[PDB]
């Protein structure tokens, strides 16, 4: 862990992180920069779609 | 009612108020992010959970917290807390105390990284590129207390030997 | 001159390696018989 943030840029956690991901708050630990990004300060991935297809679910289904 | 931490987006077209999980906290990383953590946990308290953590569980998960303990009385008793563990002044041995005595070489590279350090951050703040260079300057300042903990540092191409640090000229037969 | 040798106070090589040791962390200090700062230098 120690190289693994003191060199590299894993970040650990500091105050709470209240939400998720599968499991409450690091208390202390760490994770990716991918997952902080994600999850910590939010995430919303979009999904553009083919010319001239539907899908298979509703609006906000 | 709200189920989750974060932002709220009032879509009035589906009519419905939806939340995304998405909250605010902290967390740093390289040296400072443990600086931080040093400062903060309370020697007094860990030592105390510790105590708890050994002559209670079995010998297997005991074993751990019995060679913990150790440096937690250290630094108590002796008073020096471990917030110091980080270097943010690097002192600089006098000039006549140094095959061109390496060191100095050593010594360079660091102010080199450091100022420029100082230069990528007034100006703009591009963060690959200042963790890309936080990571020369570990590594830099890590030269010269014990060279070799990590790769080799070496002058340019033709000179590869590991600039003696300040750890070398303390040891050795 | 025709006078006593000099009684060296400090060898070259403690305080050198004091401060070579400051170069590094190393907080190394000279205390006295009860406890107290002693001046190297």
């Amino acid at each position: 862990l120690e190289q693994v943030l003191y060199f590299s840029k894993y970040i650990v956690l500091d105050p709470k992180g209240a939400i998720l991901n599968g499991v409450p708050v690091e208390k202390r630990q760490l994770l990716t920069d991918e997952e902080y990004r994600e999850l910590r300060y939010g995430k919303q991935e979009t999904y553009p779609l083919p010319p001239g297809v539907d899908a298979l679910v509703k609006d906000g289904e | 009612k709200s189920d989750v931490y974060g932002r709220v987006e009032v879509d009035l077209v589906r009519n419905v108020v939806r939340v995304v999980e998405s909250y605010d906290i902290d967390a740093r990383m390289g040296a400072e992010a443990i600086q931080q953590l040093l400062k903060e946990l309370d020697l007094e308290a860990l030592e105390k959970e510790l105590l708890e953590e050994m002559k209670h569980p079995s010998r297997a998960r005991r074993a751990k917290a019995r060679k913990r303990l150790e440096v937690v009385r250290a630094f108590l008793d002796s008073g020096n807390r471990p917030e110091w563990m980080i270097l943010e002044a690097v002192p600089v041995l006098p000039p006549d105390l140094r095959a061109t005595s390496d060191l100095n070489d050593l010594y360079r590279r660091l102010i080199n990284r450091n100022n420029r350090l100082k230069k990528l951050l007034a100006q703009g703040a591009p963060e690959i590129i200042i963790r890309n260079e936080k990571r020369m300057l570990q590594e830099a300042v890590d030269a010269l207390l014990d060279n070799g903990r990590r790769g080799a540092p070496v002058t340019n191409p033709g000179s590869d030997r590991p600039l003696r640090s300040l750890t070398d000229i303390l040891s050795g037969k | 001159k025709g006078e006593d040798v000099p009684e060296p106070s400090v060898p070259e090589s403690f305080r050198v390696l004091v401060k070579e040791l400051q170069a590094l962390a190393l907080d190394v200090q000279t205390l006295d018989e009860k406890d107290n700062p002693v001046d190297i230098f």
